[PDB]
């Protein structure tokens, strides 16, 4: 078929900046047969630019589309919060149609210190026989973060599940849940649990911990 | 013009999957109906297209005879039926209207189809409170943790500052967490309940978070 | 009697052109759906159109030879036969080369049929050649307007193959019936001093200046005929707007021929050529800008461009008959049909590839430059070149 690569795959642009992304195809594509679709993280794909130049119904005019031959570009004059989505180019020069790899556009912002919160296993889950220690890191930029789970002053790896949130719609920050699920025997055999988060915002990592016999 | 699809589908491997796509009065006037799939929300690839009047079918070589597209002859709904389910068939399927230039003017919300040898499981919902270790703070943060469920679609409500974290697969189970950050004046001074709804098993649970 | 009347054969020629109009002018709208179902690039189907027009360069002089020597009846018989063969089986196509071959055969028939109709018009009206050529070319340009709904209704109601076979049968049978009646004004052949043969005409620089001017003029017109709908969509126009635009451009193109023929009768044909080519160059230069303004602006640009371009298909045959004699006129206009085919080379596949690799604006710039070249040749070069001496 015709392979289309979109560069860059993931990009971060400050609010109000000018954004340009490119969609390069293996062969030449006739400009009438290459389109762009914008997909919000939670929603379905939406038609954005059709035939490389023309905006679909209900599309702001700050969106520009150029390109001919093997290279095509979608340009935004002024970046806005509502513009943060994924963009897919779509070619139909020859059957079968193929889609690009997608360009993930994210909003840049000033760095913010995360809020770290620890949670001992709940009573109901303790009754069931399980024990999970949940750590919440909320409202931090950028997306990169380091988490180490300490049990009695020793690192733990088994059962550590790290989950990242997509960028927030309001303050363009991220969130993370670090879950350490262990058996009841392993929970009751140990005393103190420490959640440590190392971030670019602060040189000193943020430490939050609790002890079973301390209250 | 609007497009509505079927609900989420859980199917054991090797079975039949049937997806419907309802349209408006005359939405397929000079348009094909295009069926596309998205693997995990990162890649788009074309499945097929069918003419709402002639029945002419055009299919990708990836899905050679796996897929059958059929329009209902009232130009109101189109159906995608797939029959050779394997591991890579778990994805979200989109129906759209597609003019002569392969431009898809209008799409549907999508139908998430998952192949799973396992069976549907209800969720275990638990509360998350700080405890007596530390009470001071300008704001408090609380959570509801959903564990052990199947299939993936659950919705957690808090009775603005919520953070819902994506579900993860732990040894064949779905684990999910939600956190709400409220001012310290709100808790425990005012009632705050989390409502976890898992509609596949039709399980809605309200949990009230009290000091630990 | 009736069969001796001068205008009866003009009406027969216009009827013939009306019948064969669909073969060429139905492509403007159906090129995109044919590309869609065949699953190939636009350049492929445009190259099919290019082949259909190119084989006319080898066909029309061949039919003109027989028309000039032995008369137009047998040549029209076998031209209608070729059109019938090409169009009848056109419905049962599911491969690219099958479309290539069948459309080429249909074009080969259409070329000689057009040559015969135009030659009948020009020979029957020595005093008014511009008007007869304009009426015949108008029949060729407008016949698609009633024909397209009829085949379109059959396609929705009965299908593709039945529609193509039925329309091809009707067109071939009507052409054969008309071939029974048409005749030349004489009733042998006598060569006068003003009658130029093929080699004698090709010798003079006047013929090659005219050939180059016609080749340059046909660029934008044939590119528009091939790719107005894809270019229109690249401008961002709905299907209905593009269909209305195609109908309007066909109507203006068809209606321009009698008007420009009357002007060429009442004024020097070279000056009419110069005016028409200058206006065409101006429109083609401004086409990307005014066409980008909106739907009405785009359709108006299309209508004016087709007005100017189609004006030449009455200008050139009458010029050929006036300059290089009457007894040799059919095969003489065949060599101008050769220029039409050589320009259709760019009008179809080559122009499609140029648009694919450098955008539509590049191809439109090429057409504007060639139109300016033709304007320069017609306005300044040939009017002072005199008449051929042989
Ligand atoms: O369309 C044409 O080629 C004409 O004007 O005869």
């Amino acid at each position: 078929d015709i392979v289309m690569t979109q560069s860059p795959a993931i990009m971060s642009a400050s609010l109000g900046e000018r954004v340009t992304m490119t969609c390069t195809a293996s062969s030449s594509v006739t400009s009438s047969y290459l389109h762009w679709y914008q997909q919000r993280p939670g929603s379905s794909p939406k038609l954005w630019i059709y035939s490389t130049s023309n905006l679909a119904s209900g599309v702001p005019g700050r969106f520009s589309g150029r390109g001919s031959g093997t290279s095509y570009s979608l340009t935004i004059s002024s970046m806005e919060a509502e513009d943060a989505a994924t963009y897919y180019c779509h070619q139909y020069h020859r059957s079968p149609p193929t889609f690009g790899g997608g360009t993930k556009l994210e909003i840049k912002r000033a760095d913010a210190a995360p809020t770290v919160s620890i949670f001992p296993p709940s009573s109901e889950q303790l009754t069931s026989g399980g024990a999970s220690v949940v750590c919440f890191l909320n409202n931090f930029y950028p997306k990169d973060i380091n988490v180490k789970w300490k049990i009695d002053g020793s690192e733990r790896q088994n059962g550590v599940l790290n989950s990242w949130t997509d960028q927030d719609s309001k303050d363009s920050t991220y969130s993370m849940s670090s879950t350490l699920t262990l058996t009841k025997d392993e929970y009751e055999r140990h005393n103190s649990y420490t959640c440590e988060a190392t971030h670019k915002t602060s040189t000193s990592p943020i430490v939050k911990s609790f002890n079973r016999n301390e209250c | 013009v609007q497009l509505q699809q079927s609900g989420p589908e859980l199917v054991k491997p090797g079975a039949s999957v049937k997806i419907s796509c309802k349209a408006s009065v005359n939405s397929f006037t000079g348009y094909f109906v295009n069926w596309v799939k998205q693997s995990h929300g990162k890649s788009l690839e074309w499945i097929g297209r069918v003419h709402p009047y002639n029945g002419n079918t055009f299919y990708n070589q990836k899905f050679k005879g796996r897929v059958t597209l059929t329009v209902d002859r009232s130009s109101t709904t189109a159906h995608m039926e797939l029959l050779s389910l394997t591991s890579e068939d778990s994805a979200v399927y989109y129906c759209g209207r597609r003019d002569d230039y392969d431009t898809m003017d209008y799409w549907g919300q999508g139908t998430s189809v998952t192949v799973s040898s396992a069976k549907t499981t209800p969720p275990s919902v638990y509360p998350l409170a700080p405890g007596c270790g530390d009470t001071t703070g300008s704001s408090v943060t609380l959570g509801c943790l959903v564990k052990g469920y199947f299939p993936e679609s659950v919705t957690v409500t808090w009775n603005s500052s919520v953070h819902t974290f994506p579900a993860l697969l732990q040894s064949g189970l779905y684990t999910m967490s939600s956190s709400v950050t409220v001012p310290s004046s709100t808790w425990p001074s005012q009632t705050v309940t989390c409502s976890v709804a898992h509609p596949a098993s039709s399980t809605t649970v309200d949990k009230k978070l009290e000091p630990s | 009697g009736l069969l001796g009347n001068r205008w009866f054969y003009l009406v027969l020629a216009v009827l013939l052109m009306c019948m064969i109009s669909g073969v060429q002018y139905s492509w403007t709208l159906y090129a995109n759906p044919v590309k869609d179902n065949l699953g190939v690039s636009l350049a492929a189907v445009q190259t099919a159109f290019t082949l259909s027009q190119v084989i006319q360069a080898g066909s029309q002089p061949g039919g003109g030879y027989f028309v000039d020597k032995f008369g137009p009846r047998i040549p029209l018989m076998f031209g209608g036969a070729m059109v019938l063969a090409g169009w009848t089986f056109m419905g049962m196509v599911d491969s690219v080369p099958a479309l290539y071959a069948l459309y080429t055969l249909a074009g080969a028939g259409v070329g000689i049929v057009y040559g015969i109709a135009m030659n009948t018009a020009n020979r029957w009206f020595p005093d008014k050649r511009g008007l007869a050529s304009g009426f015949t070319a108008a029949g060729y340009g407008l016949g698609v307007l009633p024909f397209l709904p009829l085949i379109s209704s059959v396609l929705k109601v009965e299908g593709v193959g039945a529609a193509f076979m039925y329309t091809g049968l009707i067109m071939g049978i009507l052409i054969i019936l008309i071939a029974f009646v048409i005749r030349f004004p004489g009733q042998q052949i006598v060569v006068t001093d003003k009658d130029f043969n093929s080699g004698e005409m090709l010798r003079t620089p006047q013929f090659w200046v005219l050939w180059t001017a016609f080749f340059s003029v046909n660029f934008g017109g044939l590119l528009l005929v091939a790719n107005s709908v894809p270019y229109g969509r690249s401008l961002g126009l709905a299907a209905g707007v593009l269909t209305i635009g195609v109908s309007i451009q066909n109507l203006f193109n068809g209606g321009c021929r009698p008007f420009w023929g009357f002007v060429s009768d009442k004024i020097g044909r070279y000056k009419t050529m110069s005016v028409v080519f200058g206006i065409n160059a101006v429109v083609l230069a401004l086409f990307p800008t005014i066409a980008a303004l909106g739907d009405v602006a785009f359709i108006a640009m299309l209508a004016i461009a087709f007005f100017t371009w189609g004006g030449s298909y009455a200008l050139f045959p009458s010029t050929n008959s006036d300059i290089f004699g009457t007894a040799y006129s059919a095969r003489n206009y065949g060599f101008f049909w050769a220029a039409k085919a050589t320009a259709s080379i760019f009008g179809g596949g080559l122009g499609a590839a140029i648009a694919t690799n450098f955008g539509w604006n590049t191809a439109f710039l090429i057409t504007a430059i060639t139109s300016f070249i033709a304007f320069a040749l017609a306005t300044f070069v040939i009017p002072r070149m005199g008449r051929p001496v042989k």
